[PDB]
């Protein structure tokens, strides 16, 4: 505890995301909606506006 | 500040890794080359101004 | 993990040193986060831990 704050400890934890092409299984909270078909409409698949 | 001490410093090998030993600094922080790659090259003197 | 404070800008990808060459190596197309917070009052004591 009487080192400089140069050599104290650090908790490190790292978070790697997965950018695969399989089906997704870590989704946000964010709600989905119905399907609409044949007009023209914004579209989020996945994240992918 | 104003009497900043200058230490001329040559024909020596120079490892970079034990300032770290030395000093508890958080950032090694360089300006025109890499705090990594200081092992490889190398210069003709090397000033330090405290 | 737990690092030194010296070492926690060797977790990065791009980076070499001690940490990152024989501890924790990260790839070069890393996508993701690294979260690292001072843990001085858990991981020291007296005497060292």
């Amino acid at each position: 505890p009487t080192y400089g704050v140069g050599h104290q400890p650090y908790r490190v934890v790292v978070l790697s995301f997965e950018l695969l092409h399989a089906p997704a299984t870590v989704c946000g909270p964010k709600k989905s909606t119905n399907l609409v078909k044949n007009k023209c409409v914004n579209f989020n698949f996945n994240g992918l506006t | 500040v104003y009497a900043w001490n200058r230490k001329r410093i040559s024909n020596c090998v120079a490892d970079y890794s034990v300032l770290y030993n030395f000093a508890p600094f958080f950032a090694f922080k360089c300006y025109g080359v890499s705090p990594t790659k200081l092992n490889d090259l190398c210069f003709t003197n090397v000033y330090a101004d405290s | 993990f737990v690092i030194r404070g010296n070492e926690v800008s060797q977790i990065a990808p791009g980076q070499t040193g001690n940490i990152a060459d024989y501890n924790y190596k990260l790839p070069d197309d890393f996508t993701g986060c690294v979260i690292a917070w001072n843990s001085n009052k858990l991981d020291s004591k007296v005497g060292g831990n």
